[PDB]
RNA sequence: AAGGUAAGUAUCGUUCCA
């Protein structure tokens, strides 16, 4: 049920007898069913060394670049910084006295009874052909 | 408003009188001033007639203005986008109705408006592509007109 | 030439007390210590102005529940109430806000009031069409100066001379000018060649953009 | 997004699939901060009350619950999965993938359309239902 | 795949001995060289 | 051969509107 | 009078409890630094 | 040289110039060599080796990599041969076919491996004595000049065509320089270095793409229409986050949904242009909610206008996008209309009494000159009384003549028309009573049909009042045709269809006496404009005064009262007090008549009394009884469509110079 | 038959009498756009008249 | 389906009901649309 | 690369793994 810790012995998934799917080969990881950690760390450190060609310069450039954007287009939270600060002097009871807003429209406009959709009266079918007949003189 | 208006002047310097009357952009060019060996091989070129003298004295070149072309393209667009569940027959009936709505209206001007012809063919191909996609997701390499 | 013919006419000395880092990201105890640090407090920022800026209230944003689309009329003294120690405006910029309080310490012979109508929002520039109710021949500004300076000036009353009114959107504007012919009291409206002796009420009804005064 | 109920660990989502028999469980796997996931986590807001009779919506953050990424292919930014009586209801879209809606849409009627179609096809006892709309294109023109 | 197509043996070169950097498990074998050539000599050789 | 519609621009050399419609 | 009230008494909520909205809002603010916080970072990154 | 190598020369020069122009200085780096770090690592060793051995080694290594990628999900029905061709071991069932598919990156890697395998195998053929050195060079040149034919890599990255075409162009360049004099044509060229380098620049281009895709694929952990979603959810989330943050942590936090509902209600009220003032709300909460509403409204306006710009310019947009954009534009336009109507109410009429008197006296002088008797009220005993009712009912039913399914309001409308057909006398008595004593009308709904250039308003009128309006419209037009109210020049829609109108107008231009003559220096000028915002700028009281001239007071009062009525959208209303309603049944007549108000101001009472001719013998379209009348004024032809006005002058040299001087006097140039 | 802009076949039309009392029909056909939602491609004419 | 046209139907059913004429059209032209010349690609037979 | 998996239940074989 909601708001309960997971059982210690529970299988995280498939415990309900779920069946996974493989839409394509590329997506997902390999099925796959302390030297390894050192090798992985070595390769990750090697890759991280390889990105140091322009890392210190590109990150500084983007840091300076967003700060030029943050002038014309500020952040929303600090756009509401002062009002958020002004929210501090509201009494504890006044937050309890907030009114619950309700809908204005009536039942016959919020929840209409289903509108029956009837066919056109058949007098149209007769009139259409009646208009398509001509005299002789 | 001037910007939404058009003033066309014919004088010793300009031999053409231009105006879009009811969607028909017409250029009247007198025969007397600047013409030679007048013809009839173009179907959207109204020959004029001086009723007092009964002689071919002017020449009215007809054309479909940009407003009408844009309106027809928007009509085809709103036909295509309003096709969530409409049958193929309904879409094609709307297409034919829209086509003859202007084609019987703009008759001779359509010949001289090459961009209108290109737009017509493009929109017809759009309708065909919409139907073909409605049949199957993967568009065919060929597909018969029958 | 710190004082030239135009400097000793419109320029006035101005005092600014500025506090920084009031940012809400700081907790209560950290901000209390920050103001306790004595590093971030009101500072001596006296400088000169060629013209006083006027910041207007935004807008109702909702049709007056009774009279829809009510025209926002604000008295001039509410705007001029910025230039005193009582009120302080937060000219937030970049990461940290800056709370500045303004003060007047030398009234120029003629006081210029520029009005911040046109402002850029996060996306598109708009205008603030807030009408202002302002007199033209009687105003007192003595409350906006420190008494240690108030004794110097025996004339804190200003009379309007010229008024600037703008039309429409920023990209489509047509300026109009209300000029006072000194000696007489005929207020004349000039746009390009217009000449019309208006009454002292059409000056109040229209939305001002730049005002010229005279301390007499 | 934030309004809909959230699931924190692997057991909770399996229980939510199991703790219901007469509705459809519509789970939005992804990251509620994603621009894509936030586009449709408000559509799921605007219809949560409407489909209360035959649908319940839970949200799951795959980082918070890294137990279904490999089995259900949680690598698109946003994913929607429909479950009925502890059975994943496959749905045939215009897209190649027929197990999820891996894109965030915009219209509050079409999602109720899909949910009601899933419920209708699940009461019969199917495993694959067919959507009314075709998503082999975007009908843009 | 680049490092060998860059150092691919040359038409007047019967045997192109190169330094090779290979993984300890034979997973990969890089051509750890750059084919630096005297460019006037290179142009003359291709002229021949 | 393909079903794509070809623009009749440049295809009007020998045709008229009223022809083949009497 | 005694039927709809029982239906709403037995009815189960659809949206989260208010504390859950508060917590989810905190977690969302943790990531979207383009809106919240003062130290901007990546969309999914916690802090930078 | 032939065309197929001339174009090759231009296509080589095009890429050369493009590279020269798009050149940029290299970016400053830190010089982190790659193989040097490998040598530092304990996992690698260095060794002198023959190149062909290296190729045979790398081919096996890449083949093993690709077989591992194939057997990554344990799908044994895909097999890679030693030529890097991926083939099925058995005919593929559709589920397994879709289950075993690889993205463009895998295919590109396989094809570049096939290319390097081809090169290595050619060199092995050379080393095994299977081919000559000349044969080896020719084969290498063929490989590097026909990569597309030999390897289908272009099917997995289209940009490769450039390189493909580039190499072919290079071939042409070398061949025409190679096959010169007594050489002849044949496969005897081995100048491969020209095209060999191109695939290496392609290699340096694609190296990080594959080195990243493989890294994502071959790892323990795998990883894999947005602006209107940007400022709605983020802004609302920020507002709620702040409000809940400063809201006390007590049990009161149960009121989060209340705050969200308050935000939604305020946004709706601004959208509906309805006053929103919560009584018990604190002033800081109210201030923050007002700021939220203002910000979202600014974004809403900007986004709506930007989407409209996208649509009008012809960009590709969705159907739901069009629907939402049309809704937003309807809300914005109706807010602007509320502004304009409220401005008119407080500013009074924008038309001065002086100009109103001038227009009215012009109209009355015209009508007296035409000897026009006023239109009488529809009498109780009218011979054509039912005929007009029949026509009005048929017209009202034409909107439903093509229909398959009907809503409730539609069913009720059809019921009303058919009942009025069943009892014409009582219906016409009701119509007369409405025309005589009804001045208060129910609100008429509004919506908009989007042409993607502008929005055309569609007005829905009360079903019973539609019948009265239609009968009034028919009676007005029939009487205004029986007595010659509208002059011939006003034919927005006459018996002549618009194309025949165009033809008649052109022939009338041609039929003038000396229209195409310029020997003296005279000139024609022709003005085609439209009365801008003619409908909106119709003052109701002035319209009533003008209408009482042609029709009795009661009918004109009914018209101007019908124009003044509450317009109602989905949520918000506004009382129309300054603009004519074009959705009204008789509106056409008003506009037509009101056009008769303005065009004489253009013509003057004199020229108007020459085109229309004497009332005893009115003229037809674009014709004058005498030549002197045509030669007596600049304006020789005039035609007025609903809004469009079309004037055709004829200025002699002297009057043209006079008009130019008069203009330049008030406008220096 | 089927010639003339007001087609000769209109003379023999059944409602020829009542269409004699239909004046200004083209103008109201043009203004039909403001009363009915969907635009009429044949706004410029009317098949009856 | 003409009887269903008037019955009280949720929009889900109506959306999938207006396309019934699109199925008889596909069947009536099946020998042409379902062809090898068009729709180039592999073929699969129905199970039964 | 594609956008072409019908979903099932029946056994038998194998293999890793607990």
């Amino acid at each position: 049920f909601l708001g309960m810790p997971a059982p210690l012995g529970y299988v995280p998934g498939l415990g309900r007898g779920a069946t996974g799917f493989t839409t394509r080969s590329d997506i997902g990881p390999a099925r796959d069913a302390k030297d390894d950690e050192e090798a992985d760390a070595i390769y990750a450190a090697l890759d991280k060394r390889m990105d140091e060609r322009r890392k210190e310069r590109r990150e500084q450039r983007e840091k300076e670049e967003i700060e030029k954007y943050r002038m014309e287009r500020p952040k929303i939270q600090q756009q509401f910084s002062d009002l958020k600060r002004k929210l501090a002097e509201v009494t504890e009871e006044e937050w309890l006295s907030i009114p619950e807003v309700g809908d204005a429209r009536n039942k016959r406009q919020r929840n209409p009874r289903y509108e029956k959709l009837t066919p056109v009266p058949d007098s149209f079918f007769a009139k259409h052909l009646q208009t398509g007949e001509n005299h002789t003189s | 408003q001037w910007e939404n208006s058009f003033v066309s002047v014919y004088s010793k310097d300009n031999p053409n009188l231009l105006f879009n009357m009811c969607g028909f952009e017409c250029r009247i060019l007198p025969k007397c001033r600047t013409s030679y060996e007048e013809f009839t091989h173009k179907d959207g070129v109204w020959n004029l007639q001086n009723e007092v003298t009964k002689e071919r004295t002017a020449q009215c070149f007809l054309r479909v203005d940009d407003e009408s072309m844009q309106r027809f393209h928007n009509r085809v667009r709103q036909i295509l986008m309003a096709s969530g569940s409409t049958t193929f027959t309904k879409i094609v009936n709307k297409w034919n109705t829209a086509l003859i709505g202007l084609m019987t209206y703009f008759r001779e001007a359509v010949v001289n408006t090459q961009e209108l012809l290109d737009l017509l063919v493009k929109c017809e191909n759009k309708i065909q592509t919409r139907i073909k996609i409605g049949l199957n997701s993967k568009m065919p390499s060929r597909f018969p007109p029958v | 030439k710190k004082k030239t013919i135009v400097t000793d006419v419109f320029q006035g000395s101005m005092r600014i007390f500025t506090k920084k880092l009031p940012h809400p990201d700081l907790p209560a105890e950290e901000k209390e210590q920050l103001l306790h640090n004595d590093e971030y407090q009101e500072t001596m920022v006296e400088s000169t102005f060629m013209y006083l800026t006027l910041d207007l209230p935004t807008a109702p944003l909702y049709k007056d529940e009774k009279e829809q689309l009510i025209i926002p009329q604000v008295p001039l003294f509410n705007i001029l109430a910025k230039f005193n120690g009582i009120t302080e405006k937060e000219y937030k910029t970049y990461k940290e806000n800056f709370l500045k309080r303004f003060q007047l310490t030398k009234l120029p012979p003629y006081l210029i009031f520029c009005i911040k109508r046109f402002t850029k929002n996060n996306f598109f520039v708009e205008k603030n069409p807030t009408i202002v109710n302002f007199p033209i021949t009687n105003v007192d500004l003595r409350e906006y100066l420190s008494e240690e300076v108030q004794a110097v000036h025996k004339n804190t009353t200003y009379d309007l001379i010229a008024n600037i009114v703008h039309d429409g959107k920023p990209s489509e504007g047509s300026y109009r000018i209300h000029v006072l012919h000194h000696g007489t009291g005929k207020w004349y409206e000039l746009q390009d060649l217009q000449v019309t002796d208006i009454l002292p009420q059409m000056i109040t009804l229209s939305e001002a953009y730049i005002q010229i005064w005279k301390r007499r | 997004s934030y309004m809909l109920p959230h699931l924190h660990n692997g057991w909770q989502v399996d229980q939510a699939i199991l703790s219901e028999e007469d509705r459809v469980v519509v789970i939005r796997f992804g990251h509620d901060w994603d621009p894509t996931c936030m586009k449709m986590d408000e559509v799921l807001y605007s219809i949560a009350e409407k489909v209360k009779n035959f649908a319940v919506i839970y949200l799951v953050d795959i980082t918070e619950v890294p137990d279904f990424n490999k089995m259900y292919e949680l690598y698109d930014p946003c994913t929607v999965m429909f479950f009925f009586r502890n059975k994943h209801i496959m749905i045939d879209l215009g897209t190649g993938n027929n197990n999820k809606i891996n894109w965030a849409m915009e219209d509050k009627q079409e999602m109720v359309d899909i949910i009601e179609t899933v419920y209708r096809g699940a009461r019969k006892g199917r495993g694959l239902v067919v959507s009314p709309k075709d998503y082999s294109t975007k009908y843009r023109y | 795949v680049l490092k060998l197509l860059e150092n691919m043996p040359m038409p007047w070169e019967q045997i192109r001995d190169v330094p090779v950097l290979y993984h300890i498990t034979g997973a990969i074998s890089f051509v750890n060289e750059i084919p630096w050539v005297i460019e006037p000599v290179y142009i003359s050789q291709w002229g021949s | 051969p393909t079903g794509e519609v070809l623009s009749l621009v440049g295809k009007l050399e020998g045709t008229r509107m009223g022809d083949k419609a009497q | 009078r005694d039927r709809s009230i029982r239906e709403k008494q037995s009815d189960d909520e659809v949206y989260a409890p208010g504390l859950d909205i508060e917590s989810s809002l905190k977690q969302l603010a943790e990531r979207r630094t383009d809106i919240f916080g003062v130290e901007e970072t990546a969309i999914g990154k916690k802090i930078g | 040289q032939p065309v197929k190598v001339r174009v090759s020369y231009q296509k080589l020069l095009k890429y050369y110039v493009l590279n020269a122009l798009k050149h940029r200085p290299p970016k400053a780096q830190k010089k982190r060599y790659l193989f040097r770090s490998f040598k530092a690592t304990k996992f690698f060793q260095s060794t002198k080796l023959d190149w062909v051995e290296v190729g045979l080694q790398v081919c096996r290594q890449g083949y093993n990599m690709l077989n591992l990628l194939i057997h990554r999900k344990n799908l044994n029905y895909l097999h890679l041969d030693y030529n890097f061709n991926l083939k099925p071991v058995k005919t593929l069932t559709t589920k397994e076919r879709k289950k075993s598919r690889f993205g463009n990156a895998f295919h590109l890697c396989r094809e570049v491996l096939r290319l390097t395998k081809l090169v290595v195998d050619s060199h092995v053929q050379y080393r095994l004595g299977n081919v000559d050195a000349f044969q080896l060079a020719d084969g290498l040149q063929y490989i590097f000049a026909h990569v597309g034919q030999l390897t289908g890599m272009y099917r997995y990255k289209y940009k490769l065509m450039r390189q493909i075409r580039m190499c072919k162009d290079l071939k042409h360049l070398i061949y025409y320089r190679f096959n010169t004099g007594p050489v002849g044509k044949g496969p005897g060229c081995g100048f491969w270095a020209a095209g060999w380098r191109v695939w290496l620049f392609f290699m340096r281009g694609i190296t990080p793409l594959l080195e990243r895709w493989l890294g994502n694929l071959l790892a323990r952990q795998f990883e894999g229409q947005r602006v209107e979603s940007h400022f709605d959810l983020e802004l609302r989330a920020a507002v709620m986050h702040d409000i809940l943050d400063m809201m006390p942590e007590g049990i009161k936090q149960n009121k989060a949904r209340t705050i969200l509902q308050h935000l939604s209600e305020a946004w709706r009220c601004w959208k509906a242009n309805i006053p929103w003032k919560v009584p018990g709300l604190p002033t800081p909460i109210e201030n923050m909610i007002l700021r939220y509403v203002k910000a979202k409204a600014d974004w809403w306006t900007n986004t709506a206008h930007y989407n409209r710009e996208r649509i009008r310019r012809g960009a590709t947009v969705d159907k739901t996008v069009c629907k939402k954009n049309l809704g937003r534009l309807t809300r914005l336009y109706l807010k602007a209309e509320q502004e304009r109507q409220h401005n008119y109410l407080k500013d009074g009429p924008y038309i001065t009494a002086e100009e109103a008197v001038a227009v009215y006296t012009t109209t009355v002088h015209w009508l007296e000159s035409r000897r026009f008797s006023p239109i009488p009220f529809p009498p109780l005993s009218y011979k054509h009384d039912t005929k007009l009712l029949i026509l009005a009912l048929e017209r009202l039913k034409e909107a439903y003549s093509v229909k398959s399914r009907l809503n409730q309001s539609q069913r009720e409308e059809l019921g009303l028309i058919e009942q009025a057909y069943d009892n014409p006398h009582e219906a016409l008595s009701r119509i007369k009573r409405h025309l005589l004593t009804q001045r208060a009308f129910k609100e008429v709904g509004i919506e908009f049909m989007d042409l993607y250039s502008h929005l055309v308003p569609v007005y829905d009128v009360e079903p019973l009042e539609k019948i009265t309006d239609a009968y009034l419209d028919q009676y007005l037009w029939y009487e205004a045709d029986k007595r010659r109210l509208f002059p011939p020049w006003i034919k927005p829609a006459d018996t002549e269809p618009p194309p025949l109108l165009v033809y008649k107008w052109c022939q009338g231009i041609n039929n003038l006496q000396d229209v195409w003559e310029t020997s003296e220096g005279e000139c024609n000028v022709m003005l085609e404009s439209r009365f801008e915002k003619m409908y909106e700028k119709i003052d109701l009281t002035l319209l009533n005064r003008l209408l009482r001239l042609i029709v009795d007071h009661n009918i004109a009062d009914y018209m101007t009262a019908k124009n003044n009525v509450v317009i109602n959208y989905k949520d918000m209303n506004h009382t129309n007090s300054y603009g004519i309603i074009r959705g009204l049944q008789f509106a056409s007549f008003i506009v037509q008549y009101y056009g008769l108000v303005m065009d004489l101001l253009v013509l003057g009472l004199h020229r108007a009394s020459e085109m229309a001719g004497p009332p005893q013998m009115p003229n037809d379209f674009l014709s004058f009884q005498d030549i002197a009348t045509e030669a007596a004024h600049p304006i020789r032809l005039f035609c007025r469509y609903i809004d469009r006005i079309h004037i055709f002058f004829r200025f002699t040299a002297d009057e043209a110079r006079d008009l130019i001087q008069r203009y330049l006097t008030e406008h220096p140039d | 038959w089927d010639r003339g802009i007001p087609r000769i076949n209109t003379l023999f039309q059944k409602d020829r009498h009542t269409l004699a009392y239909d004046k200004g029909w083209r103008v109201r056909t043009d203004f039909k756009q403001y009363q009915v939602l969907k635009q009429n491609p044949f706004w410029w004419t009317h098949q009856r008249h | 389906e003409e009887s269903m046209k008037w019955k009280k139907l949720t929009n889900a059913q109506r959306s999938g009901l207006n396309q019934i004429p699109n199925r008889r059209f596909t069947l009536w032209w099946s020998p042409t649309i379902n062809r090898a010349n068009v729709y180039v690609g592999f073929q699969v037979q129905l199970d039964l």
